[PDB]
């Protein structure tokens, strides 16, 4: 339910969006918002480099749904003839035709509305739109959105929810959207509020009238308390705060901002004003934007949602997001997020905070004059222009040059990739520009639209009576009002009877110059409008009439300078302009002052600016957000200079940056011309970020203009020319440096884009055709020399011009053995079916091409490495386009959808002869876009070609291996699916699944066509999935829906879209032939149906198909809308029985399930974050943790019921414990914690926290000044960010500040402590644990405290010594790893121990040599391909298309230049091959035992069927024997149904195995490969259908016997009280039965009991009885109780005869002593001391027989070189080995230093024993010593040496031959001292795996009748037969067979259900002593008993402590004998 | 079944002194 340790908060994680085409910067940030019932307001805080300004800052933005007005004309006319954006921002087309209603809802409107459908000309999400206007005039216009999911969103009802002209409140431009209602009938209703003069000074509210239109996001409701499918507020009624639980407030500095008080909901504070005010102006009246918003509240209905807690003030805040910003004059840009949570108590917790930066504009610092060596031939200084001209995108020289016009576009000046550019040679521009008139449009080389405006004194109209100079010149037209083609309103007077000349005075200013204006010959300084006049410009030549966007709009507004005051007439679209703007800030004298020296350029970037020329220097004037100008800044002109009228200074981009440079002329001078760039990077650019967490990013902006220059460049190195469509210049995102600062990697990525595509006809920007992506990877002093290549991403995109798309083919990676490629298709929609269409007209054409905008179209990865493949790529992808026609109502445009109909992959593996082919195909889809016939296509292998590309040191004919017929197939996964949707006038529900069905065809290689398989082929009648070509049936699938009343399926779903159950075929007619001889044809349909199965028709049926078997699942209850329709009962299939669920009042979460066998499990939750805090389970156990102000754990207790008893946790009210919240104090808490884990969070440790000495160092105004600047938090935190950039700007610091540089600093971490037992007095002591993060939230580390020991150390700074020392805290550290920026773990450390918690540098012990590390290699996909581990040698794996070479250390041992035979385990990597499937179908081996012998070929052969599982599988000897023979049966061949079940197993070992599998997944019937059928038996429908009982049958007996009966617990207070509820209480297994008499609360088994079976009588449980039973058993009852902690460890266990184990654990964990006590003796010691490894092995081990031993691990590896156990009573060693491995693994060297026993006469040395293996690494010989009266190996055991017999020991050797299969054949034993050198060989079947010894047979065909059907081996040796269970279990062995039907020697056994064995009985009918022993198996436990005939003779007794094999200790206990 | 290669019968991968079987599966 709850985290339990293993999860922490999501780290933030703020990647950047890739957005591909548009090549902007993006981001993406996560409000912090409640899902409460599951329908809350998707929001998100989206950064955009193109984004402008907002209520959140310059480049932020918040959208919401919004509709509006279509912007691209002037302004909108507010007629029928405007048009309207969608909320993605697309045109709308009508839809069907208008109706007339006044009913919405069920609520009465209040007039006759006309409603008009409307739909998106480009549709993605299929939503539908309608325009409500009311016929009479007098009420509001709204719009409706039908989703197709069934939600209904209203826009613009109220007036609050709409921006329109204050002026006419007829006119709206956008509507807001204001209510939305889901399907359930959940509700979400938006208040925006209105813009008011609160705060604002004076002189904004007297130049801004009418500034109340725009509207800001406030609260948002939802999460209503009723249901209701009415949209909220449909009334027009102000939203009650009684109706909703959930409130999303965005504030503006109304509430408090401090981190000491929480906002409250109710707020009377005062609205904030921003610096930056600004307008939009583009709908035809000012929309003023004041305001910011500075947090973002989530606030929670505490007293709605529990009704136990009472709300005083209000609604409580859960969550805040503190936004802080760096406001100035100029743009605000947003630098500080942060969340924040207060706790109940007044305290609040915080996460650290995100920084952000954006560039500066330093223009003293970064400007000096520079003289352009490149115009040095240019000799015309007066008359030239800086404009571009053809588009291009940089500014060319224009000039005219003896009296013939030139032009000379910008060129790449030297290296390419460097910013600087230059102009090419001079260009005739054929058109003459004197041809037309003055103030008229000329075209360029006769272009389509007409660019440029021409004004020139020798053409036509043309009157300046008071000119200074004039002459010819050109003008941008956008610099312009658009209306100036036909001038209306002001325009049209103000020009009057025309315009003489139009001159730039900045990149889009004109100054303005009226003609001789006739019917006024006067020509005052003014002419009259309506208000206040204009002036005229020349007029008055003292003042300057210019069109200039001072104000950031868009828009070119008038601007009249004087020497005092600036006045700006803004525009409104269509002559209009608005009363004047008194622009303060700038003031010259008015003597002085000329028009000729002032200058209008925006050279920030932000409203243009203002320079004024002087002779010896300049004045510029930052525009201040359109409200005036600060104070002048003088840049000196170039020493010795004096600027006069003769000279020239242009305002133009030559950087291409958007910002205008300074561009000199001067006669006199040399060089004539200069050039002073302002700034070399463009500002407000957001390129900086820090999270505090340790990452750390970087952006890095390059313009498109230079990148045109360099993709004309490198075409220009070919014999052809490239054009350019890109005008204006767009500032891509260009490099993003990723830095973590704990790892010190970076991964610098490189974009690279080309093929710029602009729309002249939309004026829209299409994107770019080709994007170039590179990531490297740069790591830090100290790592592994193995450079990863940094990877390359090759993608093509559609621009929609059909002049790039068209030639993008070419950039491509070519391949002469491609398949066809892919051209755009263009079809209609006639009668539910697409036609398609060859384009009409041109216009037809722009439209068809323009929806393919945006879609990749090709994608190729490169590797960029040195290996001879470099030019290859790894994958390749390529996807077809479709553009369906929808319909041609309107004549502008027709409706279109954009879609991707086929993908085809390709996975070359840098081999491009043997490629990897994949292809998906959608055949059709319906009206709606949901696919009706999809496709899958495997393409078969190559053929081998004569040419092999693979490398050469593969092993031999390793690639001729490669090759299967599984290969060479051609696969078609062709799917069929219908859809369900409601089509209505208010109704509208798409995507709903009706029913699938699934085929697959398989066809042979041949019949792939030469260019491959596409849509027209398949289209066709003799195509490959024509109706009458055979198919092979893969399943089918139905969804039945439910509308909430009755079970029965309906026809079609409701709006709720309910679904009652899913249907999923499971057989078939040809599935089913697996039963037969397993099942009779009679019992077959009515066994299938016992188990549920259910019969139908297919879907989408053929002829002569009937009744496939489906199984029905997912049963679901739904509630009445009343409820939300929220589930009520679930159920999963119908054999077991339902779960209730109890939902809280508001139906929000669940509090209570009833299961179905009557078991509660009640949740007690927390509001504020609606997660559970207190569980109720089945026992009534409670089980509590307590959350952070956050959400995040930091307590967890328990308690309840053991015995009855009430023991536990203390509970909060029996003990309180204050949680912790420092690091240091919570490892000093001691004994005792009444919490099971107390966790202390603390993330924000990467920021410096300085002292409160050291804040008491540092004064008031010092921390003033610091804290306002935002470099220091509230709390005692630095910025990281905000510090580096204040050493670098201001760079002396005013404060010395001792922990920046070094100091104490960790990366994010987390302390997590856990109790072992409860209150009353224990052990104890605290488990401790501390984690490491990184900034992308991965595990650095974990140390966890030990008890005692000797470990390393580490330095105060962050180093690590080697030295070992002892300290009091061990603190193991495991789990190190590095990672990268992409998250793969490149060096993994070994754990040690280490004092103290805190984390060790990186860079210290990266190289530290005696750390031992891991390295790891990465390909660009992710997956490893060399991994050098510690002691040097390295396992290796090499990806190819069609198999996987792995190699292992000793593969690459020969490799290590830089064990016993490097030159045997050379070339034996195992190989697996894949199929065009991706299915494993061989697995090669390499056997080789001689550096010489060249090896054997293992091949292991699986087959895979089309349906696509494991159908046969061969071993390499039985492949051998079957390529003689194809009558042989393979080592499995398996039978499955559709879904996958296995349900025949045909082993040649085991036989036979049929099973029928449940419809939950339950063994029904399971029949036997010896003919035994086992049926089970489960509970009625209603139960969770737990196991009854077990029956089994052999073909022999006639009824069946029930084995295995269980009874399982009530839910009575009795049984919870021992905690027994839901488990079974009694089992009775065959053995005996199992009791379970209590139980734990961490689920441990208390108390147990056993009860066994007397010996002549078999378990047959008949009859439902419990007492005939009962009757069976024996008196002995053996009952095993035990104790746990905490932890659930065994501290205590009790045996069946009353002794008693105690076990205490460490600080660790690990149990560090063991004791135990016999009954009625003292308590004597088993284990004195335990000491373990870092690796958490046994270390060091002291027995209670006080011997110590030793255990020596290899630090490299891990692994254990040594054993050494001493005595230290006599100082005697009494066993010293010490082993020795290989690079694998494998043990080749096992020594002993130990002088031998005294049992051994006259010895004293031990020889060694060594061992060698092949290369499949089965052991081969080995050389062992032997005692010497061992004689020959047999199954008879050999005689102890006795200390008198003064036995010896010999040396042997023995060497092992192995069949090919794996079967062990020989055995050469020989001793050369001894002379008993003996054979033993194995003789295997010719047909199987089943080998028996050479005395049975040496006859192969001979050997399968030694077995039984199941496997089993019935004769052990000659004489000795062995009978066994119907569970394949060794039932009686017969040692001594006697005569005369006697009983013989023999032995048998029982075991238990599970299989342990439980009895063992062995008989002996000798004539002098008849002994038969017998041993119960007891835990901990054996019972030895031996009886004669005549009296018992032996009772033992013996005691285990401990595991099996790891120095257990055995007590003998005898009671008798 | 098939969780130890195909040799049903195998022994610890015939690599007896580096391996061992806890349960025989």
């Amino acid at each position: 339910s709850l985290p339990k340790g293993g999860g922490a908060i999501t780290g933030m994680g703020e990647a950047l969006t890739p957005t591909g085409p548009d090549g902007m910067a993006a981001l993406s940030l996560p409000l912090p918002i409640s899902a409460g019932r599951g329908y809350a307001p998707a929001f998100t805080l989206n950064y955009n480099s193109g984004a402008g300004n907002s209520p959140f800052g310059l480049g932020w933005d918040c959208n919401v749904m919004t509709i509006r007005r279509r912007t691209h004309f002037g302004v909108p006319h507010y007629d029928e003839t405007d048009t309207f954006l969608g909320p993605e921002g697309e045109v709308l087309v009508v839809a069907d035709q208008p109706r007339d209603e006044s009913t919405l809802q069920g609520i009465n409107l209040g007039a006759t509305f006309t409603v008009t459908g409307y739909r998106s000309r480009l549709e993605s999400h299929f939503s539908r739109l309608e325009y409500w206007q009311p016929k009479t005039t007098g009420k509001t216009d709204f719009w409706l959105i039908y989703s197709p999911d069934g939600q209904v969103h209203l826009l613009g009802k109220s007036p609050q929810a709409r921006i329109s002209n204050p002026s006419q409140t007829t006119q709206t431009a956008q509507w807001l959207l204001e209510a939305s209602v889901s399907s359930r009938g959940e509700q979400i209703y938006y208040q925006y509020r209105a813009e008011d003069d609160t705060g604002c000074e004076a002189d904004e509210i007297t130049h801004h009238l009418q500034a109340t239109a725009q509207r800001y996001l406030h609260i948002v409701y939802y999460g209503n308390r009723t249901a209701s499918e009415t949209l909220p507020g449909l009334d027009g009624s102000a939203p009650s705060q009684a109706d909703w639980l959930f409130y999303l407030v965005f504030d503006y500095g109304e509430r408090s901002n401090n981190l000491k008080t929480p906002p409250a909901f109710s707020t009377t504070g005062s609205w904030l004003c921003r610096q930056d005010r600004f307008s939009r102006y583009e709908y035809g009246f000012e929309i003023r934007t004041r305001r910011l918003c500075r947090q973002v509240l989530m606030y929670h209905h505490l007293q709605a949602l529990d009704s136990k807690i009472t709300e005083h003030n209000g609604p409580t805040l859960v969550s805040r997001l503190i936004l802080n910003y760096d406001e100035s004059a100029i743009a605000s840009t947003l630098v500080f997020v942060r969340r924040v949570g207060h706790e109940q108590d007044g305290n609040v917790v915080t996460l650290p905070p995100l920084e952000l930066a954006y560039q500066d504009f330093s223009p003293r610092h970064h400007a000096h004059w520079q003289p352009m060596d490149v115009l040095a031939n240019f000799n015309a200084i007066q008359r030239w222009q800086l404009v571009d001209l053809k588009g291009e995108g940089l500014p060319g020289l224009l000039y005219q040059d003896k009296g013939a016009w030139w032009y000379r576009s910008a060129q790449r000046l030297g290296e390419i990739g460097s910013d600087a550019v230059t102009w090419e040679k001079m260009q005739p521009l054929s058109v003459i520009p004197s041809l037309q008139s003055n103030a008229s449009l000329v075209d360029i080389n006769g272009d389509g639209q007409l660019d440029w405006v021409i004004t020139g004194p020798g053409l036509r109209g043309y009157h300046s009576q008071r000119p200074d100079g004039s002459w010819t010149r050109f003008t941008p037209l956008n610099a312009l009002p658009v209306e100036y083609t036909h001038p209306r309103a002001q325009l049209a007077d103000l020009m009057g009877a025309g315009l003489s000349d139009l001159v730039l005075i900045g990149p889009k200013s004109v100054r303005l110059y009226a003609n001789t204006r006739d019917g006024f010959a006067k020509g005052k300084d003014v002419v009259q409008s309506g208000d206040i006049t204009l002036p005229v410009p020349g007029a008055d030549p003292r003042k300057l009439v210019a069109f200039s966007d001072v104000l950031g709009s868009g828009q070119a507004h008038l601007v009249e300078v004087s020497a005092t005051k600036v006045t700006c007439w803004p525009n409104l679209g269509r002559g209009r302009f608005g009363q004047p703007i008194t622009l303060p800030g700038f003031s010259q004298p008015a003597t002085e002052f000329n028009p000729a020296q002032v200058y209008l350029a925006d050279l920030d970037g932000s409203p243009t600016d203002l320079i004024y020329v002087h002779t010896n220097r300049l004045d510029i004037f930052l525009n201040k957000s359109g409200n005036g100008f600060a104070e002048p800044v003088t840049l000196r002109f170039p020493e010795g200079l004096r600027f006069d009228h003769t000279c020239q200074l242009q305002m133009a981009d030559v950087q291409g940056l958007g910002v205008a440079s300074l561009i000199l002329s001067v006669p006199h001078m040399s060089p004539h011309h200069w050039r002073c760039d302002l700034t070399n990077m463009k500002p407000w650019l957001l390129n900086e970020m820090n999270n505090n967490m340790g990452v750390h990013h970087t952006l890095r902006y390059r313009s498109s203009s230079q990148f045109w220059l360099d993709e004309k460049a490198a075409a220009l190195t070919t014999g052809q020319t490239p054009v350019c469509y890109l005008p204006f210049p767009i500032h891509t995102l260009w490099q993003t440096e990723t830095e973590d600062e704990i790892s010190g990697n970076k991964l610098v990525t490189t974009l690279r884009y080309a093929r710029g595509a602009w729309d002249g006809r939309e004026r829209e920007f299409r994107g770019f055709g080709y994007v170039e992506q590179t990531d490297s990877h740069q790591l830090a002093q100290g790592n592994a020399p193995e450079r990863t290549p940094p990877a390359l991403t090759k993608n093509w995109y559609a621009t929609g011009l059909p002049v790039i798309d068209n030639a993008l083919s070419t950039e491509y990676w070519r391949d002469d053995q491609a398949f066809a490629g892919f051209s755009p298709r263009f079809t209609t929609w006639q009668d539910n079916k697409d036609v398609p269409l060859t384009p009409e007209d041109d216009n037809s054409r722009y439209w068809f091409n323009r929806a393919l905008k945006g879609q990749l179209l090709r994608s190729e990865l490169y590797g960029l490495d040195d290996s001879t493949n470099k030019h290859v790529p790894y994958t390749v992808t390529e996807f077809r386009s479709q553009v369906r026609r929808l319909q041609h109502t309107d004549s502008r445009y027709p409706v279109l959808w954009s879609s991707v109909v086929e993908s085809r992959n390709y996975h070359y593996e840098r081999i491009a002869s043997d490629p990897q082919c994949s292809q998906n195909i959608t055949l059709s889809s319906d009206r709606f876009g949901q696919p009706l016939k999809q496709l899958s296509v495997q393409y078969p292998r190559r053929q081998q070609p004569a040419i092999n590309l693979y490398p050469d040191t593969l092993p031999d004919k390793l690639l001729a291996n490669s090759y299967d017929d599984q290969q060479r197939q051609l696969r078609l996964t062709y799917q069929q699916s219908s859809w369900h949707h409601l089509t209505n006038n208010t109704v509208r529900v798409l995507g709903l699944p009706d029913s699938t069905r699934s085929d697959i065809f398989t066809y042979g290689a041949e019949n792939v066509p030469a260019g491959g398989l596409n849509l027209e082929l398949l289209s066709d009648k003799n195509s490959l999935i024509a109706d009458d070509k055979p198919r092979e049936y893969l399943g089918q699938q139905k969804t039945a829906y439910t509308d909430g009343q009755n079970t029965t399926p309906l026809q079609t779903p409701t709006r709720q879209a309910l679904i009652a159950f899913t249907e999923t075929t499971v057989f078939n007619q040809s599935t089913l032939s697996a039963f037969n001889g397993s099942i009779p044809s009679d019992k077959l349909s009515t066994t299938l149906e016992q188990a549920g199965y259910q019969q139908t028709n297919y879907l989408f049926p053929r002829t002569g198909e009937d009744k496939v078997w489906v199984a029905h699942h997912g049963y679901t209850d739904y509630g009445t809308a009343a409820q939300f329709w929220r589930p009520q009962k679930q159920s999963n299939t119908q054999l077991t029985g339902k779960i209730t669920l109890i939902w809280d009042a508001n139906y929000c979460v669940v509090v209570q399930t009833r299961d179905a066998a009557g078991l509660t499990t009640s949740a007690k939750y927390d509001w504020r974050f609606l997660t559970p805090v207190q569980l109720t389970d089945i026992n009534d156990n409670q089980h509590l943790i307590t959350l952070d102000a956050l959400g995040r754990p930091i307590t967890l207790r328990f308690w309840g019921t053991e015995n009855g008893k009430m023991t536990g946790y203390s509970s909060p009210e029996k003990a309180s414990f204050s949680p912790p919240s420092d690091v240091n104090a919570a490892i000093e808490l001691k004994k005792p914690l009444p919490v099971a884990q107390c966790q202390v969070y603390a993330p924000e440790s990467w920021m410096p926290v300085l002292s409160q000495k050291t804040f008491n160092r540092l004064a008031e105004q010092d921390w003033q000044k610091l804290y306002n600047a935002r470099i220091i938090t509230e709390d005692g935190r630095i910025c990281t960010l905000a510090y580096r950039r204040w050493v670098q700007s201001q760079k002396a610091i005013p404060q010395l500040i001792s922990l920046l540089n070094n100091g104490p600093r960790l990366p994010p971490h987390s302390l997590t402590l856990t109790t072992d037992r409860y209150d009353h007095d224990p052990e104890q002591q605290i488990r401790q644990q501390v984690v490491f993060s990184d900034g992308f939230g991965r595990l650095l580390q974990a140390a966890a405290r030990h008890e005692a020991g000797m470990a390393r150390q580490r330095n105060e700074d962050g180093s690590l010594i080697i030295n070992v020392q002892h300290t009091e805290n061990r603190w193991a550290v495991t789990g190190r790893t590095e990672y990268d920026n992409k998250g793969q773990p490149i060096r993994t450390y070994q754990p040690y121990f280490l004092n103290d918690w805190r984390y060790v540098s990186n860079d210290s012990a990266r190289q530290e040599k005696e750390a031992y590390a891991d390295t790891h290699v990465y390909d660009p996909i992710g997956r490893e391909i060399k991994v050098i581990t510690a002691k040097g040698w390295f396992r290796r794996t090499l990806f190819t298309p069609w198999f996987t070479v792995n190699e292992d250390e000793n593969d690459t041992a020969a490799e290590v230049k830089k064990n016993i035979d490097p030159k045997l385990y050379q070339k034996t990597p195992t190989v697996s091959v894949y199929d065009n499937r991706g299915l494993i179908i061989r697995n090669i081996d390499f056997h080789r035992t001689t550096a010489n012998g060249d090896p054997d070929t293992r091949i292991t052969r699986h087959q895979y069927d089309i349906h696509g599982h494991l159908n046969q599988s061969i071993d390499p000897r039985l492949y051998e024997a079957k390529q003689t023979n194809n009558t042989i049966k393979p080592n499995f061949l398996w039978q499955y149904d559709l879904t996958g079940n296995p349900l025949c197993t045909e082993s040649i070992d085991a036989g036979r195995t049929v099973t029928l599998n449940d419809i939950e997944g339950r063994p029904l019937l399971t029949v036997t490969a010896t003919g035994v059928i086992q049926t089970r038996q489960y509970e009625t429908s209603s139960l969770p259908g737990r196991l009854l009982s077990v029956a089994e049958q052999t073909p022999e007996e006639k009824t069946s016997r029930i084995t295995e009966r269980l009874i399982w617990a009530g839910n009575t207070e009795a049984e919870k009280d021992h905690n027994l509820a839901g488990q079974c209480v009694r089992h009775y297994d065959t053995a005996g039965v199992t009791r379970l008499e209590s139980l734990s609360l961490t689920g441990t088994v208390l108390s147990q009991s056993s009860q066994l079976l007397i010996d002549t009588q078999e378990a047959n449980w008949t009859g439902d009885n419990e007492t005939v039973w009962q009757n069976m058993l024996a008196d002995d009852i053996y009952t095993t109780l035990s104790t746990f902690d905490a932890t659930g460890a065994l501290l205590t266990q009790t045996d069946a005869k009353g002794n008693i184990q105690r076990l205490a654990y460490d600080v660790a964990g690990q149990l560090n002593g063991s004791w135990l006590t016999l009954k009625g003796q003292t308590e004597q010691v088993i284990i004195k001391s335990l000491t373990y490894s870092a690796a958490g092995q046994k270390l060091r081990e002291e027995h209670g027989n006080d011997v110590i031993t030793e255990y020596s691990y290899e630090p490299e590896t891990q692994r254990l070189i040594g054993i050494k156990t001493r005595r230290p009573s006599d100082t005697k060693v009494l066993q010293d080995l010490r082993y020795e491995y290989d690079p694998v693994g494998n043990v080749i060297s096992i020594r002993n230093d130990a002088e031998a026993t005294r049992f051994w006469h006259n010895q004293k040395v031990m020889p060694e024993n060594t061992y060698t293996y092949d290369s499949l690494y089965q052991l081969i010989s080995a050389t062992g010593r032997e005692m010497a009266n061992i004689g020959q190996q047999s199954h008879q055991f050999p005689s102890p040496a006795l200390p008198s017999d003064n036995n010896t020991y010999t040396n042997y050797t023995r060497t092992y031959t192995y069949d090919r299969g794996g079967n062990l054949t020989k055995i050469q034993h020989s001793s050369p001292a001894t002379q008993n050198n003996y054979t033993t060989n194995i003789t295997v079947s010719n047909r199987s795996n089943r080998a028996v010894l050479s005395t049975l047979t040496e006859d192969p065909a001979q050997v399968d009748a030694l077995f039984d059907a199941g496997g089993h081996q019935n004769t052990l040796i000659s004489g000795q037969n062995l009978n066994w269970n119907t569970r394949g279990e060794l039932q009686q062995v017969t040692l001594v067979k006697r005569d005369k039907g006697a009983n013989d020697d023999r032995e048998w056994y029982r075991y238990s259900g599970d299989g342990r064995r439980m009895l063992k009985i062995n008989e002996q009918q000798a004539s002098n002593n008849a002994q038969t022993q017998r041993v119960t198996y007891l835990p901990n436990l054996e019972l030895r008993l031996t009886q004669n005939s005549t009296a018992t003779t032996e009772d033992l007794q013996v005691i285990t402590v401990g595991e099996a094999g790891r120095a257990q200790v055995r007590v003998l206990h005898w009671e008798s004998g | 079944g098939t969780i130890d290669g195909l040799n049903l019968y195998r022994m610890v991968r015939n690599n007896p002194v580096t391996l061992l079987d806890p349960d025989g599966l």
